[PDB]
RNA sequence: GCGCAAGACGGACCAGAGCGAAAGCAUUUGCCAAGAAUGUUUUCAUUAAUCAAGAACGAAAGUCGGAGGUUCGAAGACGAUCAGAUACCGUCGUAGUUCCGACCAUAAACGAUGCCGACCGGCGAUGCGGCGGCGUUAUUCCCAUGACCCGCCGGGCAGCUUCCGGGAAACCAAAGUCUUUGGGUUCCGGGGGGAGUAUGGUUGCAAAGCUGAAACUUAAAGGAAUUUGGCGAAGGGCACCACC
């Protein structure tokens, strides 16, 4: 785990929580 | 499988009669039969030919474009279709620390020819030179290519194919840009690089005889 | 640290330049970085020269020279062993290799 | 091959460097006797000299490198 | 092969191809006009393996059969027109071409004019490969 | 080998050369507009420097709607490689790469070095503008212009050298004039991880951009340089406990 990988791995994981939190409104 | 080259005949190619040299060498055809008449594969035919090898006591650095137009018998008579310049010389000539100037223009004979000359032309550095760089202004520059496209232009517009080509076998179209550049900057290696036509007229059977002598 | 007083390359006032490709790679480089070489060869080589001029026609023929330009990746360089690695001290050395033959 | 080549010999005269990716063979310059200013460098293991003279099957090939 | 012309008078002159690349070689053999060919010998017909179509020895065997065939036709000069790959990939001429020249000059013919026409481009087309290129 | 058609690009010339605030800019020619430097015994008289709020530009990739798609080529389809190889390699190939119109404002956007101003050594050169001078050339006389040579001035991209000086050192003529500590001014950091993360606001069609914590855990994480060290690093030699 790089710096970039690791960015696009908690861009991912972000896009995730974002998702749930806007399908369990 | 009959063996392909039982049906060949050796032709002679001739050059024009405004050079010395008159004899090329020879190619070959099938013979008529048919849809596959002998005469329409020496139609078009482009020689790639060398200048020493078409003159006797000159350069052998440039080549001429010969295309056969017609067959009498047993001759394919030729006739002007292109100048180039040998690829060494092409990159023997560029330099490092030294800069370039070229034109390219759109001109016709007084006949219904159009050609298309370019040209290139060279830095010269001086005998009592200490400087490397050599190099030139871009005004310097713009004022020996509008010189250069001048005497391009005057120098064919008042003259034919057979002129003009009588011309090209000596330099001095480039010894008159090169003699034109003179108290702009130095020049030391000026030569027409590229001859194309664009325009074909109507052929003339008469024209074409009387090119030949 | 800082190796060399530049960075590698011939950039000083540009901050781009347009790129090249590699020979025997296809890396894209900076012009100004890759390491030129602008070979000057002929087309026989030590020994053929005089079957040449014994088989060709016109006699004291002038030979032809092939001239091509080389642009090397510093990876495919130093591989190809054209420019290997110095000291700290000789670093410092923009004068180019010596000539003899 | 449709064509058969007479076995030709020549002259070894100087001794290069040995090369080989083992070292097993010498580098010489090799002279003919129809000319005698033809001169090449072949390849030939064994202890050679200077003076004799080698047979040679395949007669218009030059040296190699390490590869 | 037949005509009216004479072996003591004058020669007759052809226009050879030499395409030399890294993969192979191709001895081609036209004549004065380039429109028309004699025969067209590559060297991969000699070899069975191709890792020796590379090799100098295809070279010289596809020239001495190209050469033999030529002059057993009736032409004894040859002008050279030696190319590489060409492109944007390659300028160097191939392993190939010093070979196949020397295999022509030994087999009896004559040789005249020598140059190069190997198709430098005006900087035109985006190269084979990514921008890291090859990795091995 | 002769021609046609389409798209892309501008090789050699091309350099520690130029311009631009930066991102960037290379076929010839025409048009429009702007700008630095140089020259001035011209013009106004302090109009100046740095900058919350706000504003313009901003590589490539990404999105929407068109025309077009030569080559290259994410995802995908195979062949080898390998114990595994949906990786390096090889052949095809959709988006994309090209142009227009509407977005986002991200880079190792790096000279990893804010802007203005004064002082502080030397030397060879380069680009521009101006000044002065023996000579050669644009064929022989004169003058002015271009082209060389010899020097000077101003601005700039740089280079070599130095026990000015500074620094932890690598090094820097600025990173100097700093305890003998104060020229003016904007932004920004207080051990490492959590973390550029969660919530809130704002912006965006979307992807994401700006702002930005806390609980908890840890005694080190680091920068420069020195000596055997190991390199499937390079350059020279040696050994039948190595090979041929
Ligand atoms: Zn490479």
């Amino acid at each position: 785990m790089r710096a970039k990988w690791r960015k696009k791995r908690m861009r991912r994981l972000k896009r995730k929580r974002r998702k749930m939190r806007q399908r369990s409104k | 499988v009959v063996d392909p080259f039982s049906k060949k005949d050796w032709y002679d190619v001739k050059a024009p009669a405004m050079f010395n040299i008159r004899n090329i060498g020879k190619t070959l055809v099938t013979r008529t039969q048919g849809t596959k008449i002998a005469s329409d594969g020496l139609k078009g035919r482009v020689f790639e030919v060398s200048l020493a090898d078409l003159q006797n006591d000159e350069v052998a650095f440039r080549k001429f474009k010969l295309i056969t137009e017609d067959v009498q018998g047993k001759n394919c008579l030729t006739n002007f279709h292109g100048m180039d310049l040998t690829r060494d010389k092409m990159c023997s000539m560029v330099k490092k620390w030294q800069t370039m100037i070229e034109a390219h223009v759109d001109v016709k004979t007084t006949d219904g020819y159009l050609l298309r000359l370019f040209c290139v032309g060279f830095t010269k550095k001086r005998n009592n030179q200490i400087r490397k760089t050599s190099y030139a202004q871009h005004q310097q520059v713009r004022q020996i290519r509008k010189k250069m496209m001048e005497i391009m232009t005057r120098e064919v517009q008042t003259n034919d194919l057979k002129e003009v080509v009588n011309k090209l076998i000596p330099d001095s179209i480039g010894k008159d840009i090169e003699k034109a550049c003179q108290s702009i900057y130095p020049l030391h290696d000026v030569f027409v690089r590229k001859v194309k036509m664009l325009k074909k007229p109507k052929f003339e059977l008469g024209k074409l005889m009387e090119l030949h002598g | 640290t800082k190796k060399r007083r530049n960075n590698g390359r011939a950039k000083k006032g540009r901050g781009h330049v347009q790129p090249i490709r590699c020979t025997n790679c296809a890396c894209c480089v900076p012009k100004d970085k890759a390491i030129k070489k602008f070979v000057i060869r002929n087309i026989v080589e030590a020994a053929a020269v005089r079957d040449i001029s014994e088989v060709s026609v016109f006699d004291a023929y002038v030979l032809p020279k092939l001239y091509v330009k080389l642009h090397y990746c510093v990876s495919c360089a130093i591989h190809s062993k054209v420019v290997r690695n110095r000291s700290r001290e000789a670093r410092k050395d923009r004068t180019p290799p010596p000539r003899f033959r | 091959t449709s064509r058969v080549q007479p076995i030709k010999l020549a002259r070894v005269t100087k001794v290069l460097g040995r090369t080989g990716s083992q070292g097993q063979c010498t580098q010489v310059r090799v002279e003919f006797m129809d000319d005698t200013s033809r001169s090449i460098i072949r390849n030939v293991k064994g202890p050679v000299r200077e003076g004799d003279v080698l047979t040679l099957l395949e007669s218009e090939r030059e040296a190699r490198r390490l590869r | 092969s037949l005509g009216p012309q004479v072996a003591e008078g004058e020669n007759v002159f052809g226009v050879c191809h030499i395409f030399a690349s890294f993969n192979d070689t191709f001895v081609h053999v036209t004549d004065l006009s380039g429109k028309e060919t004699i025969c067209r010998v590559t060297g991969g017909m000699k070899v069975k393996a191709d890792r020796d179509e590379s090799s100098p020895y295809a070279a010289m065997l596809a020239a001495q059969d190209v050469a033999q065939r030529c002059k057993e036709l009736g032409i004894t000069a040859l002008h050279i027109k030696l190319r590489a790959t060409g492109g944007n990939r390659t300028k160097t001429p191939g392993p190939g071409a010093q070979s196949a020249l020397r295999a022509l000059a030994r087999s009896g013919m004559k040789i005249g004019r020598i140059e190069d026409v190997t198709p430098i481009p005006s900087d035109s087309t985006r190269r084979k490969g990514g921008r890291r290129g090859r990795r091995l």
